[PDB]
């Protein structure tokens, strides 16, 4: 009865405001990938517009949390840029009051205990985004770390998500100097799971050095596919 | 107060007003910054003139950009109105803003505008005002150009902006907190607001 | 419009208020006469109850009683409030509460609560007696969970209140009220027996709970 | 305003000292057997008496019981402290003297303007605290009576008015007015 | 699909599917409106209204539909006519504090996401219900032209060319074509504009545009010979 | 074309088609279990009667206050829920005092009708309260600005002048009767034996000076309730005149 | 049928996107009396049909006067229009106080219109169920507003709203191209007005208790024709 | 007993850059309790901070202006010299009653190239070519006037910010030490240091 | 901070037969300086209400502000009707008795016609205290007037003011805040009217 429309237990002791959160994110049927290297981060993200009206270049569902900090979202972006706006937020302040940069795993378990309140509060719905912060440490190196409605974040050595998460994950189990050669990395596996090919519209690629996190313009993953064509 | 602008002085002449301020910021008996203008145009009919803390200064320079941009979705009385509210209520709150205003505008039906208002909100109009040591010097000065009301349309431009640049003269050689370089700006019911910047006295 | 207290039925009156009446007649009887200069309450009272550390008749103050029926919980509570503004009148003020200044407080409790949906009224009606200060008139008010205060001559509420207040109806006359201590508690006592504790309230803070009933209660039976 | 306590073996004797003329100052009856006797500022001492009539009085609505004089006594020590906390002391000087029908024994206690609780046989506060101790430290005794209490206590008063009051008594008989000094 | 019986009485609930289907139903408000489109030039954008004149009481020159967020930033809705008006004093109020703090006009991307956010907070509660709007909005700046379209539920993103309202299917049909063929000049895309409205459709046309080169950055409307030129082309 | 609940009257914000507003109907019918109350307005002063509708013998009829002095040329008659009537007077009551004190002038009944009116539409935004009163009451005052004046305040927040008024159970029945009776050049003496004759075909038991007080506003006067004594010999005379 | 589950509140949007709550507000106003408005150049006149209660109550106020240079009028509950006119007369006297200046005819009706759109969007609070005919001459001139609960104000040379008034607006724009050239004979327009309404009327005519009438412009503070000074129109 | 920053910084605009610098000597009365103090705190990567007055209100205020700034830089980017100083008005001037802090901003921005921007105890923000503060900078006023120029090459401005905080370093004691400088230009921001024995024999 | 300034000046209320008499000087006066020659200093309020705060201008100016905001707010009330003098004196005495602890130094004063018609006069001490007067002066002059017009009074509105002339005459003579312009305003059953004359310049 209620616990359909708000979160509380049902008789099968579930939540099912809360997990039918998750099928909110592949709404978009967007699906993303995280790879760690030896001193880089790299996330990749298709680009599906698909409309020929609809401009390519402000289609993006990565965000540039902090300097070092980038997060890519799965799900409505409606609900990515308000936790953007979150996590955008709680990295400076954490910042102001401790003294240094926000780690990548603490922002995570931040918005993560944050969503354990729309799961526990019944007039508070559960975001419905899945956000996979992404960033190179200071003392842990690259880390990814992933955030899901339901309150979870684990930390991941490599992470897809999407519809196709399965069919891409499956692939980097089997196979386990330069950021330029994980992203190429990065994107062959998307293209051998999914077995579309990429244009720079179709594709957009976030990469996390120990410098900054950027986000790699149109032209820039067209050199990345160029360079996997002389495969 | 800590940075001071000394004074202002202002007159209302046949066909329009005229107000004048030295460009310069006195940090106590230091001359620190001689580049601080202290006339601030409000729009084509009225000009803003402050003396004292030029901190509480810029505070009342963006309140007046924020109403130009606040009515843009102004008269010279419905300028002096606001800021003699503010003036006031920050009497009020014990917190107030150290500062003597002049707001010099001709109205949109022709009226010069002529009003004092001080820290105190203490307000007065004349034919002739002036701010802290400008009450003293040139306040008389200008008195004898316009000592009536009479006297307003039997003065012409020329004559009021003699009377002016004579008044800051005085007022330079005789006032340690003033500066050479000064700020004059002339409202006109007919060619509109004339701002004149860095004019030497001599 | 049964659920809640903001909702007027069609036929306009407050179902949910009325509820809450239903809930003091379910309450214990209590019954209250009002004399030429006196005030009498009864009330209506297991096996192993400690009965030395239980009066359902609590005195607001030296001089006002008040009764009660319906939860007792409840009415343990709203005669707290009333003690409290006894003292606080007699504080800020010098005389003390009027008793019809009492029971327009307590009314005033009971109405607050009405106004929203998130508390629930109570469940009790008062019967406050007493005399006003330095004056020999009896007073005797009753209070509703409604908020409405009303002054009666004789009145019953709770258990069998219908047939009580019948019985009294019939048997006190308005122009010949009893003029004798013992004519208004037989009266009480009679009225009880239709279905004890007796508390009788006097002049100049004189309030003493009678014992020994049983003289009026045969003297009455073999009438 | 002096305000006098004495604990005979059975009763505890309070006296006080009286623009307007009148033909009960500096006193409140706080119980049947409980005598309240205060001196201080005017105004900011008196509706702290009151205060504290109010709450024992609702006590003993409340309970139906009669609070013992130690209890009222410490009631008032809480409250006067709490009073002080949020602005400037006041000169106050409060006597609580009461007769505990559970003991069946006459008390005696003394609150200071700051706070402090005593439990005496006799006190006294105002220019009655500066030569009196001299004379009731020598002849008070404790066996003695009420009858006697109030020798010494005219006397006591005597040398008062030498250098230069109402009395009551509190026992199991409850609060007595005097006329006898 | 469409109506989610038991899911749809109540904003900020996730049907089954993860749909919102109060979001969804705000969305039909906004297809019932008068169909507007807008279009991005090289040097500028360019805003078109078919306004369904209703009686000659009104006064023609105060009857305007295509608002001025900011004098750098047109703004054009499609639905509920409460809600269109409150979003765009909102947008208007945050153009104004952006100046105000900033002393430079404010980036069309963030006013794009300022109301983005509002749009989007009214999707979070059950007390409040989703604005049933879709806004088109665009202006020049220092990266050049912007054309933005948010939706009821929040999500906003930039255009080539835009259209909402009733006549929608049709407009962008052809509003499709116009970008495929010329993949436009602030002058012809007015006539492109007026072109549109009329093919998509008693009406009235209102159009105005923004363009750096023709109006200094400055947001106009289309009055007079012009206006009649791009009837003519119609 | 199925049958239905409908249910745009159990809440009091929600709008019914055509735009009415049912629980602030449904309030107006509490007023109609509420006891009868008369007012005539005319010349001499104005005149108030109400049936005390006395639930039980043993009830103080005598204390029965459906009539209460809000100013000493003003008076109200209530009929509905009395509870929260209290809060209505009690309102009133200290605003005409409040006026005094402000302006040293005893308010107009016209400003005072206004005021309390603005208090029963606190139910939406002036909100103080959960539902709409349930009490409409009827105002007789005398101002020396307008006259001999009675005001009718419904729940709803809206007053209107009335030559006469009649409230409560059998409301219906007395405006009639009113409309067929009432004329300009009434004095105040025929209007107390009117209100009187109204009372006795809408009481439903015996009217009585037990039963029924009348009052009445006059400029020497004030306003003033009428002795048990004074009503009996006016309903005395009523039936000698019938 | 299916609209008696969605047109619970102002928050829930039907599967067709319609918002009935809101809808039935509008409605509201064809309960009360009729009220026409209309202006010149120079000029603007208010017409209102008052009604009583009972005939023998007085006739109920429609006409409302927020300062001596606009007015207003009142169709729909009696209990929002007091708080809409009492507020919009909080706000005449506001900005005198801080600024000195008359607040325009324009910004009178647009602050207004903020007010209404909030109560359409937030749970518990209702749409207004008034509409108001507001009338002023200011420095720009003649202006007439008509509010809708809706948070629409819309500029117009002549209107009417309440029951019937359909009548009084086919008569207004039958005679658009007349009474605007009424320029400077205050008398001929309010007479023009008056005509107005009674196309309005089914049984009751015009009589001097009944009938309101306002008119404000140059030569004109805002005055209340009422009463015996209404014969000479009738 | 509050500490009071004993200070003697200057910041100089010149052809491709900003340069700021400052002494490292922090004084409590007659005694130097630090002779190795950063003076220069970073609110961005191309913006530097100096304090004056109360080192503990500054201080705070710098932690906030940091605070907002990398608010304002996750949002719109690098913000400019000219938003720092706004900031630093904000929190200057509406704390002005409690809080004792005077500031220097210098930055570099694509659009403005370097800027600084001195704001004094009274909170008012002035924009200059070159900047100087502190006790220290009273003992300079009339020589950096004299050799100051326009548009000057980076080796010029490091040799004239030598000589001028040399000359303050040796008549005021309350600063000294080693004089630490922050050269601020497209290509990158750089750190510079020069010792006594660099500086005094100039 | 002196939140309390002064203005000089002096003021004159006469309760005539029948009409009612309100005067003061034009002049505004800080320190020995003439800030204005004509201010007026004596208002008009409406419904035959003339109003005159003397003292602290900003005070003054204040209390009159909101007296005739809340003359407005009695006129929606109470369908426009006339505000009688009671009613205005008890009006005033809440708005000065609503600051005690932080009161208007003013000395006010309101003339005009009570119900009967007599003449009407009411003077109100800073902290709200009124008492209905004959005749009553406030301000710094106010000693030299009195005692003059008792003589000649303990008399029709053109004969009076004759004496108000020459004893305002008499006090600008010995008196040097007195100032350099009179302003009278008459209230009648006719309405209100203003009458100014010139006084010394000196």
């Amino acid at each position: 009865g209620y616990d359909r429309h708000i979160t509380i237990f049902s008789p099968e002791g579930r939540l099912y405001q809360v997990e039918y959160a998750f099928k909110a994110t592949n709404q978009t049927n967007i699906n993303s990938l995280a790879v760690r290297g030896k001193d880089c981060t790299v996330v990749i993200s298709q680009k599906k517009v698909p409309d020929k009206l609809l401009d390519p270049t402000t289609v993006s569902y990565i965000f540039c949390i902090s300097r070092t900090i980038g997060m890519v979202v799965n799900g409505p972006i409606p609900d990515a840029r308000n936790a953007a706006l979150r996590a955008k937020a709680e990295a400076a302040e954490f910042r102001y009051k401790y003294g240094y940069d926000m780690p990548c795993d603490v922002l995570a378990k931040r918005m993560a205990n944050l969503s354990q309140i729309y799961t526990q509060r019944a007039y508070m719905r559960p975001l419905g985004v899945i956000l996979t912060f992404v960033s190179v440490d200071e003392e842990l190196g690259p880390s990814i770390y992933k955030t899901d409605p339901a309150g979870y974040y684990v930390g991941y050595k490599a992470t897809a998500t999407g519809p196709k998460q399965q069919e891409i994950t499956t692939n980097l189990e089997n196979h386990f100097e330069s950021w330029e050669k994980v992203v190429e990395f990065a994107i062959t596996h998307m293209i051998d799971a999914l077995g579309t090919e990429f244009s720079k519209n179709d594709l957009e690629v976030g990469v996390a050095t120990k410098d900054k996190f950027f986000t790699l313009s149109a032209e820039n993953i067209e050199e990345r596919l160029v360079a996997i064509a002389e495969q | 107060p800590i940075v001071t602008g000394t004074s202002v002085i202002s007159m209302k002449y046949d066909n329009g007003v005229i107000i004048a301020a030295d460009n310069l910021g006195s940090y106590g008996s230091l001359l620190r910054f001689n580049g601080v203008e202290r006339l601030i145009p409000v729009g084509d009919n009225t000009v803003v003139g402050i003396s004292g803390d030029i901190s509480d200064m810029q505070h009342i320079e963006r309140l007046l950009k924020d109403l130009v941009t606040e009515n843009a979705y102004l008269e010279p009385s419905y300028i002096f109105e606001y800021l003699a509210t503010v003036m006031y209520q920050r009497r009020s709150k014990m917190n107030p803003l150290w500062n003597a205003i002049i707001v010099a505008g001709v109205q949109s039906n022709g009226d010069q505008f002529l009003r004092y208002v001080n820290l105190l909100g203490v307000t007065y109009s004349s034919p002739t005002l002036a701010t802290g040591f400008g009450a003293h010097m040139a306040n008389p000065l200008l008195r004898k150009v316009v000592d009536r009301e009479s006297d307003i349309p039997k003065t012409t431009v020329q004559v009021a902006e003699e009377a002016i640049v004579n008044a800051m003269r005085v007022l330079y050689y005789r006032d340690a907190r003033s500066s050479r370089n000064f700020s004059l700006a002339i409202i006109d019911k007919n060619t509109g607001l004339t701002f004149k910047k860095n004019l030497q006295v001599e | 419009y049964d659920r809640a207290l903001s909702i007027f039925s069609p036929d306009g009156h407050i179902f949910q208020v009325e509820y809450a009446l239903e809930a003091v007649k379910r309450g214990t009887c209590a019954v209250g006469v009002k004399g030429k200069n006196c005030v009498v309450l009864g009330c209506e009272r297991l096996k192993l109850q400690d009965t030395r550390i239980t009066s359902k008749v609590s005195k607001i103050d030296s001089h006002v009683v008040l009764s009660f029926s319906g939860l007792n919980a409840d009415s343990r509570i709203l005669i707290e409030k009333a003690r409290v503004e006894a003292q606080s009148h007699r504080l800020t003020l010098e005389d003390p509460v009027t008793v019809e200044y009492l029971t327009r407080y307590v009314a005033g409790v009971q109405q607050r609560y009405t106004q929203s949906g998130g508390v629930r009224p109570f469940g009790v009606s008062t019967l406050i007696a007493g005399f006003d200060p330095r004056d020999d008139e009896p007073k005797l008010y009753q209070t509703e969970p409604s908020g409405i205060y009303s002054s009666w001559s004789a009145q019953t509420i709770g258990r069998n209140s219908k047939t009580v207040r019948e019985f009294l109806e019939k048997n006190y006359d308005r122009k010949e009220p009893p003029a004798t201590v013992e004519e208004c508690v037989k009266l009480t006592v009679r009225s009880l027996l239709e279905v004890i504790e007796i508390t009788v309230v006097k002049p100049d803070s004189d309030i003493v709970a009678l014992s020994s009933e049983e003289i009026n209660q045969y003297v009455t039976q073999i009438e | 305003d002096i305000i006098l306590g004495i604990r005979v073996q059975d009763s505890v004797i309070l006296a006080s000292s009286k623009g307007i003329s009148v033909l009960d100052d500096k006193t409140r009856q706080l119980s049947p057997h409980t005598l309240m006797s205060f001196a201080g500022e005017a105004g900011d001492t008196v509706q702290f008496a009151e205060y504290i009539q109010a709450n024992i009085q609702l006590y003993s609505i409340r309970e139906d019981y009669e609070l013992s004089p130690q209890a009222v006594s410490s009631f008032v020590r809480q409250e006067l402290a709490k009073s002080i906390r949020s602005r400037r002391p006041y000169q106050v000087n409060v006597l609580i003297g009461g007769y505990d029908k559970k003991k069946n024994k006459p008390e005696l206690y003394q609150i200071d303007y700051l706070g402090t609780k005593v439990e005496l046989p006799y006190g006294a506060h105002g220019y009655s605290g500066f030569y009196t101790f001299f004379l009731l430290d020598h002849h008070y005794r404790p066996d003695m009576t009420t009858e006697e209490g109030l020798d010494l206590l005219k006397l006591c008063v005597q040398e008062l008015e030498k250098r230069m009051v109402i009395v009551k008594i509190v026992d199991k008989d409850g609060i007595r007015q005097v006329d006898d000094f | 699909t469409s109506i989610g019986t038991g899911y749809d009485l109540s904003n900020s609930v996730f049907s089954p599917d993860g749909r919102n289907f109060q979001v969804e139903y705000a969305v039909k408000a906004v297809e019932n409106g008068t169909t507007s489109i807008g279009i991005k030039c090289n040097d500028g954008v360019v805003f078109a209204v078919e306004k369904l004149i209703t009686s000659k009481l009104l006064v023609p020159q105060k009857n305007v539909k295509i608002q001025v967020v900011d004098r750098h930033i047109g703004c054009v809705y499609s639905g509920l006519i409460p809600d269109g008006r409150h979003l765009v004093n909102r947008g208007r109020e945050e153009a104004a504090s952006f100046k105000k703090l900033y002393k430079t006009p404010i980036p069309i991307p963030a006013f794009a996401d300022r109301l983005g956010q509002y749009v989007q907070a009214h999707t979070l509660y059950n007390s409040v219900r989703p604005f049933g709007v879709s806004t088109i909005f665009g202006g020049v700046d220092k990266n050049g032209a912007h054309l933005y379209m948010l939706e009821p539920s929040g999500s906003y993103w930039g255009y080539k060319g835009a259209a909402t309202g009733k006549g929608r299917q049709s407009a962008k049909a052809e509003l499709e074509k116009l970008v495929d063929h010329h993949p436009l000049s602030a002058r012809e895309a007015v006539k492109q504009a007026a072109k549109i409205i009329y093919l998509a459709h008693d009406f009235e046309l209102e159009i105005s545009w923004c363009s750096l080169s023709e109006t200094n950055g400055l947001h106009k409307f289309v009055k007079g010979d012009l206006l009649q030129e791009a009837i003519d082309f119609a | 074309m199925f049958l239905t609940r409908s249910e745009y009257d159990r809440g009091v914000s929600t709008f019914s088609p055509e735009g009415r507003l049912f629980q602030v109907e449904y309030s107006l019918e509490a007023i109609k279990l509420g006891s009868t109350a008369i007012g005539i307005a005319t010349k001499e002063g104005v005149v108030l009667g109400v049936e005390k509708r006395a639930t039980s013998p043993l009830l103080e009829s005598d204390s029965i206050e459906k009539i209460v002095e809000i100013d000493r040329h003003i008076g109200c008659a209530m009929s509905g829920l009395t509870a929260d009537a209290r809060s209505m007077i009690e309102h009133a009551r200290t605003a005409a005092v409040t006026h005094n004190l402000y302006y040293d002038e005893d308010i107009n009944v016209e400003s005072l009708t206004q005021s309390v009116c603005d208090l029963a539409l606190r139910f939406g935004e002036g909100r103080l309260m959960s539902r709409p009163f349930g009490v409409a009451l009827l105002i007789a005052g005398h101002d020396a600005d307008d006259g001999y004046q009675l005001f009718h305040a419904e729940p709803s927040g809206t007053f209107y002048r009335y030559n006469a008024k009649a409230i409560g159970s059998g409301s219906e029945g007395a405006q009639a009767e009113l409309l067929n009776e009432w004329h300009s050049s009434l004095t105040l003496k025929e209007a107390e034996l009117l209100v009187l004759k109204i009372l006795k075909q809408v009481m439903e038991e015996k009217l009585d000076e037990n039963n029924a007080q009348l009052s009445c506003i006059t400029k020497q006067d004030g306003f003033k309730i009428y002795d048990n004594e004074k009503t009996a010999e006016l309903i005395k005379e009523l039936k000698e005149k019938e | 049928m299916f609209r008696n589950n969605y047109d619970g509140d102002t928050v829930t949007f039907s599967p067709t996107g319609r918002l009935f709550q809101v809808e039935y507000a509008l409605e509201a106003i064809k309960q009360g009396s009729v009220t026409v408005g209309l202006r010149s150049n120079t000029h603007a006149v208010l017409v209102a049909l008052k009604r009583n209660a009972d005939e023998l109550s007085s006739y109920q106020k429609k006409i409302i006067k927020c300062d001596e240079h606009m007015g207003l009028s009142l169709a729909g509950l009696a209990p929002d229009a007091r708080v809409l006119s009492n507020y919009l007369r909080q706000q005449c006297n506001y900005s005198s106080l801080v600024f000195n200046r008359k607040l325009a005819v324009e910004r009178a009706g647009h602050l207004l219109c903020d007010k209404a759109q909030k109560n359409t969007q937030s749970y518990g609070g209702r749409p207004y169920g008034v509409g108001l005919l507001i009338i002023g001459y200011d420095k720009s001139g003649a202006h007439l507003l008509e509010f809708q609960p809706s948070g629409n104000v819309t500029e117009l040379y002549g209107t009417a709203i309440g029951a019937r008034s359909q009548g009084a607006k086919t008569y207004l724009e039958r005679t658009l191209d007349t009474f605007i050239k009424i320029d400077g004979n205050p008398d001929e327009l309010i007479k023009a007005g008056v005509e107005a309404i009674s196309q309005s009327l089914r049984d009751e005519s015009l009589t001097v208790d009944n009938l309101s009438i306002a008119i404000v412009g140059k030569d004109t503070p805002f005055t209340i024709y009422d009463g015996e000074a209404v014969a000479k129109y009738i | 007993g509050e500490v009071s920053l004993g200070t003697s910084i200057m910041a100089v605009t010149f052809k491709d850059g900003v340069i700021l610098g400052a002494d490292s000597r922090t004084t409590t009365g007659a005694y130097i309790a630090n002779r190795v103090t950063d003076k220069l705190t970073r609110v961005h990567d191309k913006i530097w901070c100096c304090r004056s007055g109360s080192a503990a209100d500054t201080q705070a205020i710098a932690d906030i202006v940091q605070y907002h700034l990398e608010l304002y830089t996750s949002q719109y980017g690098t913000p400019s010299t000219e938003t720092a100083a706004s900031v630093f008005k904000e929190l200057c001037y509406e704390n002005k009653d409690n809080l004792t802090a005077g500031i220097i901003v210098a930055g570099y921005d694509d659009k403005n190239k370097g800027e600084v921007y001195t704001i004094p105890l009274g909170g008012s923000v002035h924009k200059l070519p070159y900047a100087i503060a502190g006790s220290g900078s009273t003992f300079i006023y009339g020589y950096c006037d004299k050799n100051f120029r326009e548009n000057m090459s980076k080796e010029e401005t490091v040799d004239f910010i030598k000589h001028s905080l040399s000359q303050a370093i040796k008549w005021d004691g309350s600063s000294g030490g080693v004089i630490r400088m922050v050269v601020l230009t497209a290509a990158g921001v750089e750190r510079l240091i020069f010792y006594p024995d660099e500086y005094e024999q100039l | 901070f002196n939140p309390y300034g002064d203005n000089g000046g002096t003021i004159l209320g006469i309760a005539g037969e029948d009409f009612a008499v309100l005067a003061g000087d034009t002049r505004n006066i800080t320190d020995y300086s003439i800030n204005s020659r004509y201010e007026p200093k004596v208002f008009d309020c409406g419904d035959n209400i003339v109003m005159s705060a003397n003292g602290f201008a900003a005070d003054g100016d204040a209390l009159v502000k909101r007296f005739k905001n809340s003359v407005k707010w009695y006129h929606f009330d109470h369908n426009d009707k006339k505000l009688s003098i009671n009613s205005a004196a008890r009006n005033i005495q809440h708005l000065l008795y609503g600051k005690r602890f932080f009161p208007y130094y003013v000395h006010t004063i309101i003339a005009g016609l009570d119900e009967d018609g007599k003449g009407a006069v009411y003077s109100f001490d800073p902290v709200g205290s009124y008492e209905r007067e004959q005749c009553r002066a406030g301000g710094a002059a106010a000693s030299l007037i009195m005692p003059f017009l008792d003589n000649q009074v303990n008399l029709s509105v053109e004969e009076v003011i004759k004496l108000v002339r020459d004893s305002f005459t008499s006090a600008t003579e010995r008196h040097i805040q007195v100032g350099d312009g009179l302003e009278i305003l008459i209230v009648t059953k006719d309405g209100v009217r203003k009458e100014f004359y010139e006084l010394k310049r000196d």
